[PDB]
């Protein structure tokens, strides 16, 4: 079963950079190699077939190359819409096998999150659980910190983060952080804040509300 | 050309499932068909294939003897009988096709179906609005959303004003609560100049619990 060894496993490049990804087959595989791009949630799209040919509907900026057992996909001018994992596959033998794949993150100018905080709904509160949601919108880089302060008392073990894969147009990210509390527990406090720390901020921003 | 995976969801360890791959726009006789699989956060592992004319299949060690690919030439369809299922075979299940006779790249794929292999029960999500701030800067940009909470398994699909509102939409990847249940949110940012006037409604689909909520996120 031919192995396919992929380099790198991750890559940040900027818009209008040439980036290049290499794939090394264990045994020989002729021209028997295809290059597919998979976007978040979406299924893989063919980019290159037979190592050097540019599938129909694949923008010219993509290109492929074979030097012996070493295979090279090249993005001549990287575009935000290029964000994806890209996988090399050989089909010379069964099983056709894949590289572990290469995560291409676009690299743009440092961007400050917009923060919004959302009190629990009336209708959840009637079901004896309280969901407080802090949102961070359209920042760069993907690296942040959100802390939760109830009546200025810091919290822990009672919040859960989730980050969007990098937007395709503006190369930015967004983050959701969720504090949960029994209606019982929630009603024993008034000042809900979430502290947010990020590169684009020369000071931590806190959004807050009072229960009322 | 189209390939449409069906018959994938939740299933007990040990249990059975039969994935359906519906072709249109080309005869499945004239090509090979593949079933490639993506475990959560992992890469593509190829799983099996078949030349619908003869029915000559090939399978991967991990799945040999346990799974069984077949093809109904009449309905233009391919099947994956899956048996002795376990935590290992919990992944997305794509169905693809080799090109012609001498161009053996995989040019067309389904959208994929999530197969989750738990014996935990299916559970239907509640939806709750995330209502735009009163403060509303003065007229710049507002946020608003739907929280979607306590469903099993994945996946959940959220749209907005039924497909009519796409720019500014951030449907977060779901997070697994210690309860063993899922919750995400979806948020859209919009001109604070328009909170009353315009209507914003999130459409929540969870097929696992045949759920269609159309929640109208009002200011407060």
């Amino acid at each position: 079963d031919i192995q396919m060894t992929q380099s790198p496993s991750s890559l940040s490049a900027s818009v209008g950079d040439r980036v290049t990804i290499t794939c090394r087959a264990s045994q020989d595989v002729n021209t028997a190699v295809a290059w597919y791009q998979q976007k978040p949630g979406k299924a893989p799209k063919l980019l290159i077939y037979s190592a050097s040919f540019l599938y129909s509907g694949v923008p010219s900026r993509f290109s492929g190359s074979r030097s012996g057992t070493d295979f090279t996909l090249t993005i001549s001018s990287l575009q935000p819409e290029d964000f994806a994992t890209y996988y090399c596959q050989q089909h010379y033998t069964t099983p056709p096998t894949f590289g572990q794949g290469t995560k291409v993150e676009i690299k743009r100018t440092v961007a400050a999150p917009s923060v919004f905080i959302f009190p629990p709904s009336d209708e959840q509160l009637k079901s004896g659980t309280a969901s407080v949601v802090c949102l961070l919108n359209n920042f760069y880089p993907r690296e942040a910190k959100v802390q939760w302060k109830v009546d200025n008392a810091l919290q822990s073990g009672n919040s859960q983060e989730s980050v969007t894969e990098q937007d395709s147009k503006d190369s930015t990210y967004s983050l959701s952080s969720t504090l949960t509390l029994s209606k019982a527990d929630y009603e024993k406090h008034k000042v809900y804040a979430c502290e947010v720390t990020h590169q684009g901020l020369c000071s931590p921003v806190t959004k807050c509300f009072n229960r009322g | 050309v189209q390939l449409v995976e069906s018959g994938g969801g939740l299933v007990q360890p040990g249990g059975s499932l039969r994935l359906s791959c519906a072709a249109s726009g080309f005869n499945i006789k004239d090509t090979y068909i593949h079933w490639v699989r993506q475990a959560p956060g992992k890469g593509l592992e190829w799983v099996a294939r078949i030349y619908p004319t003869n029915g000559y299949t090939r399978y991967a060690d991990s799945v040999k003897g346990r799974f069984t690919i077949s093809a109904d030439t009449s309905k233009n369809t391919a099947y994956l009988q899956m048996n002795s299922l376990r935590a290992e075979d919990t992944a997305v299940y794509y169905c693809s096709r080799w090109g012609g006779d001498g161009f053996y790249a995989m040019d067309y794929w389904g959208q994929g179906t999530l197969v989750t292999v738990s014996s935990a029960s299916t559970k239907g999500p509640s939806v709750f609005p995330l209502a735009p701030s009163s403060k509303s800067t003065s007229g710049g940009t507002a946020a608003l959303g739907c929280l979607v909470k306590d469903y099993f398994p994945e996946p959940v699909t959220v749209s907005w004003n039924s497909g009519a509102l796409t720019s500014g939409v951030h449907t977060f990847p779901a997070v697994l609560q210690s309860s063993g249940l899922y919750s995400l949110s979806s948020v859209v940012t919009v001109p604070s100049s328009s909170l009353g006037t315009q209507t914003y409604i999130c459409n929540v689909n969870h097929k696992p619990s045949n759920t269609k909520v159309d929640k109208k996120v009002e200011p407060k």
